[PDB]
RNA sequence: CUUUUAUUAAUAGACAGACACAAUCAGUGUAGGAAGGAAAGGAUUAAAACAGGUCCGUUAUGCCCUCAGACAUUUUGGGCUGCACGCGCAAUACAAUAGAUAUAUAAUCUUUAUGGGAUAAUAUUUUGUAAGAGAUAUUUGAACUUGGAAUUGCUAGUAAAUUUUA
């Protein structure tokens, strides 16, 4: 059968599902178009970072399709919104799929090795970040800035 | 829907040459000198853009189900100034794609909401022509 | 051999009594003149045919001809009539666009009509208050409000 | 037939579904348990009856919880329930 | 297979000369662009791990109207480093590190007092406090001599750490580090 | 009887140098001299741009541009790299 | 390359306490690295135990 | 009460637990963890004081004043917004780390005032019983090239910049 594992990585408002699969091609597929060909860099470049560290060897045959989200409540009509964003959350998922499936269809002493390396490489490509936006509070424009008084 | 494995900038700019070649659409009088839209400030400075934003319409009908007039003015929305207060968004001109809509649909690359058999092996040449 | 940079130029030129020059484009080059803006300066000169980046120093007279008769008939050319300043105008009633001389004569002479007449928003020009709805508590103390020009 | 709860505290809710879900499930007719997301209403207001003091800015707010039931049954076995499983605080508006 | 720098230069085949820097001058984290995304890193009172390419480029994007962009930094340092590379044949990291040592000051003095009756006294510097001090001072000669000049953002980088690096003297923080150590010896 | 302090509408008024005297004009058109001159010295030279060159032979950067596109136009330089900020030329 | 030959190295032993006009400055013990001595002496910025520092002048002394 | 990890969605999960730093109470450093030191941010809130503000929110009220072209109430126009001038809080700017155009790195242009938008004219038009009120085309295009003495806020997803509903 083909074996397949789908797993999720989420930042502050993105989300990220992976689905890895079987295939004799070594393919990565982000909205159906070829990793090798994205325009926005810093997408590329943490897959990249990925797919290096670890070797292509181990990496042979299998192939990642990858769809991106970004949740409601606002609407934005400018160009460059989501693109650090959504790049930390296709890093984070990506690399849980890899352990994900030398766990359940593999030998298992080969799991930890390859897992040793990234977390020694970085703790934070496999769990999620706390850090979001403070509220705001009254009395000022921003988080901690209150408005500006004077008396004479 | 193979029209992801190439680029965007590519793809426009061999099919925008057969589509002036066509010779079958018509378009509207003063086409040269006016602008786009309300929010911009000047015209174009390319000499053509009626035939090259045929060829980025149809990039959109292709990789999505429908589209219809209202959804194309708001892609191609612009950020003006209004003097010393902030910017506001406005939409594009509900003229100027209405020809487009109409010169499609005179020629036949697209019927009702969907494109056509026709069209679909216009741009599968195109593809393979590239690469 | 090398085509793409002129040989030699001029540097003043004298077009409907104003000093036009430079080594600039024709679009910027003739925003010298009032009357003319950098929207209508683009329009003219497409329909004469003779291109944008061409510096106004190497040109033809010949070419020079058709830019004097295109600003003074405007309607001839092929303008269509958006573009005028006097669109149906109340002294005529005809579309036409205003070039420096007739320009300011037309002004002044409307607002000497507005004296007799004693016109509240129109004599207010003339000393210089804000004519339309500004307050004027504590804004536009040393300055002055009427119409105003370059040099 | 849908048929909803809508309260205004948690704890009517909660003793109105294990009296209604061994009643109707165990007894007669199956069932489907949907519970919705609350919405809140803001109304943000200053303080003071005056506009001397520091500027201060309260905020109320009115809660209410959505519990649905989609049941599809015959025509006097749900309407037997609704005579006899009435509660006393909530209400129930029930759509056959 | 190893992580380069920009997949053109590497983080190897560079080393520090100064031994008393080489402590929190940092070459473990590697980056194809630097970026960094882990909150242990950031919330810490110790400053010896931080990539020092990433220290770079904050000191770029420095005004108010200017703030906020790391896009707009990343492109003007690619095209700085490769005019780097072709003049003076050397690994572009290589000449980075001596411009951090020769533009950074040695020993400075401190004013306790006040009035006409004020003492100055003279006091030496950590490295951890050499360090910060010499970043601060590139990026200020660059923004002078690139604000209103038709010098690009890429080419005033360029000849600025060539000529910091070289001693040559004619670039900026070398000039100012040469009254701050004057100023200390003689207050001496 | 602590403190007394009295300012004028006079001292906010800024006091700037008249003017900085004008500079002399640059050459915006081609000599066939001016044809030869670039041609031997950027083959000479490595890494060429568009501000290098209006700084040696007082030209404009406006017509500096169509220079360095005839030159690769020959086979004597190569454009390494470009972005939309800064384009290179070299060899 | 002519700046790397002034400098002399010296390693610190531990901290004291800090002193300055608004405590910015501390006093730390250290020791020369070349032969063995022992100096007190102010530096401006923020140190750890084991660090070395570059000096110019190795014969000034505090109080 | 809100956000965060998990899962029967209403329940678990953190305790300074562990080790080290000579005592109790503590404080600091490393390790595992979604989260490590008040987990992060709010809401509630002692005694007591001020001749602090509120009779122009009240069918809350004492005294005083006014009694039918009323010091009541209704209708039509004009005001609260005026113009020599001093002050406080804010929005755009003084530009290549930029502007116009665009396929948003296809390509091209401006290489110093094409930066900047006040003021004003002509023409089409929205709401309203009623426009010196909002919107569109073209033209006119001010000061302004980083600001004297002095002074406000800010320690992490914080300051700063750009967007977004009621
Ligand atoms: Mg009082
Ligand atoms: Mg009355
Ligand atoms: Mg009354
Ligand atoms: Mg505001
Ligand atoms: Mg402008």
């Amino acid at each position: 059968t083909i074996k397949s594992v789908i797993t999720q990585g989420k930042r502050k408002t993105a989300l990220a599902t992976c689905k890895c699969s079987e295939s004799e091609e070594m393919s990565i597929l982000v909205d159906k178009v070829p990793y090798k060909i994205l325009s926005n860099k810093l997408m590329l470049s943490k897959i990249k970072e990925i797919i290096c560290v670890v070797d292509d060897v181990n990496l042979k045959n299998l192939s990642f399709q990858i769809t991106t989200k970004i949740k409601e409540g606002v609407v934005t009509h400018k160009k460059g919104n989501g693109e650090v964003a959504l790049a930390y959350a296709v890093r984070m998922a990506f690399a849980k799929a890899i352990v994900a499936y030398y766990g359940t269809y593999c030998d298992e002493w080969k799991k930890q090795e390859i897992k040793k390396v990234l977390m020694s490489f970085d703790r934070y490509c496999l769990v999620g970040d706390i850090r979001k936006k403070e509220p705001k509070k009254f009395g000022g424009p921003g988080a901690r800035a209150r408005y500006q008084k004077s008396y004479r | 829907d193979e029209i992801y494995t190439v680029k965007t900038t590519d793809f426009v700019n061999i099919l925008k040459k057969s589509l002036q070649s066509n010779t079958d659409i018509t378009l509207p009088k003063d086409h040269d000198i006016l602008k786009t839209s309300t929010g911009k400030e000047n015209c174009p400075v390319s000499d053509d853009w009626y035939y090259a934003r045929m060829a980025a319409i149809l990039n959109l009908i292709a990789k999505k189900g429908n589209m219809t007039v209202e959804e194309a003015c708001v892609e191609f929305g612009n950020y003006k100034n209004r003097g010393r207060r902030p910017s506001m968004f406005v939409k594009a001109d509900e003229m100027f794609m209405k020809s487009i809509f109409e010169n499609l649909e005179k020629i036949g690359y697209l019927k009702e909401n969907k494109l056509t058999s026709n069209a679909k092996e216009i741009i599968m040449d195109v593809i393979q022509s590239l690469s | 051999s090398y085509t793409s940079d002129p040989q030699e130029l001029q540097h003043i030129i004298r077009i409907f009594n104003t000093n036009v020059d430079g080594t600039k484009r024709i679009a910027h080059a003739l925003c010298a003149i009032t009357g003319v803006g950098k929207r209508i300066s683009n329009a003219i000169c497409k329909r004469v045919g003779v291109d944008v980046l061409r510096r106004a120093g190497d040109l033809n007279s010949d070419e020079l001809e058709k830019i004097q008769k295109a600003i003074a008939d405007p309607t001839s050319v092929g303008i269509p009539t958006s573009f005028f300043n006097f669109k149906r105008n109340p002294v005529d009633g005809n579309d036409v666009h205003l070039v420096s001389t007739r320009m300011d004569a037309e002004y002044r002479m409307m607002l000497e009509k507005g004296k007799k007449m004693r016109h509240v928003r129109l004599c207010r020009v003339a000393c210089g208050l804000k004519v339309h709805g500004q307050r004027s508590k504590s804004n536009g103390r040393h300055i002055r409000a009427g119409m105003v020009f370059r040099r | 037939v849908h048929i909803d709860i809508s309260t205004t505290n948690k704890s009517a809710i909660t003793l109105a579904c294990e009296k209604f879900e061994a009643f109707a499930e165990n007894f007669i007719e199956s069932l489907e348990k949907e519970v919705l997301p609350k919405q809140v209403g803001l109304v943000p207001t200053l303080k003071t009856p005056c506009g001397q003091g520091t500027k201060t800015w309260a905020k109320y707010k009115i809660i209410v919880h959505q519990v649905r039931y989609v049941i599809t049954s015959s025509h006097d076995q749900l309407e037997k329930v609704i005579q006899f499983l009435k509660n006393f605080p909530e209400i129930n508006i029930n759509l056959g | 297979a190893d992580i380069k720098l920009f997949e053109k230069y590497s983080y190897d085949d560079v080393n520090c000369s100064d031994e008393s820097i080489s402590s929190y001058i940092n070459l473990s984290r590697r980056f194809i662009i630097p970026h960094e995304g882990s909150r242990a890193i950031i919330k810490s009172k110790t400053k010896a791990n931080l990539s020092i390419i990433n220290r770079f480029v904050n000191s770029l994007m420095r005004n108010g109207r200017n703030s906020g962009k790391k896009r707009l930094a990343n492109v003007c340092v690619e095209d700085a480093f490769v005019i780097i590379n072709c003049l003076t044949k050397k690994n572009p990291l290589q000449v980075l590190v001596d411009a951090i040592i020769n533009a950074g000051p040695r020993e400075d003095t401190a004013r306790v007092g006040r009035g006409g009756s004020m003492k100055r006294t003279a006091v030496d510097v950590s490295p951890s406090k050499r360090v910060s001090l010499a970043i601060q001072l590139l990026s200020n000669g660059i923004r002078s001599s690139a604000f209103k000049s038709r010098k690009s953002l890429a080419e005033c980088i360029a000849d600025e750490l060539n000529n910091a690096a070289a001693n040559s003297q004619n670039s900026y923080a070398v000039k100012k580090r040469e009254e701050i150590e004057r100023i200390a010896k003689s207050n001496r | 009887a602590l403190k007394a302090a009295s300012t004028s509408k006079k001292e906010k008024k800024k006091w700037t140098e008249i003017k900085k005297k004008d500079e002399a004009r640059k050459v915006f058109t081609v000599s066939d001299e001016l044809l030869q001159k670039v041609e031997k010295e950027v083959k000479k030279m490595k890494i060429v741009t568009i501000f290098s060159l209006g700084s040696k032979m007082n030209l404009t950067l406006s017509v500096s541009k169509n220079l360095l596109r005839h030159c690769v136009n020959k086979g004597i330089i190569s454009l390494i790299h470009k972005s939309q900020q800064t384009s290179i030329y070299g060899q | 390359e002519a700046n790397l030959q002034q400098q002399f190295y010296c390693k610190v032993l531990k901290t004291a306490d800090r002193a300055g006009s608004a405590g910015a400055l501390v006093l730390v013990r250290v020791e020369l690295l070349n032969n063995g001595r022992k100096m007190n002496r102010l530096i401006k910025g923020s140190v750890r135990e084991g660090d070395i520092i570059a000096l110019l002048e190795c014969e000034r002394e505090h109080r």
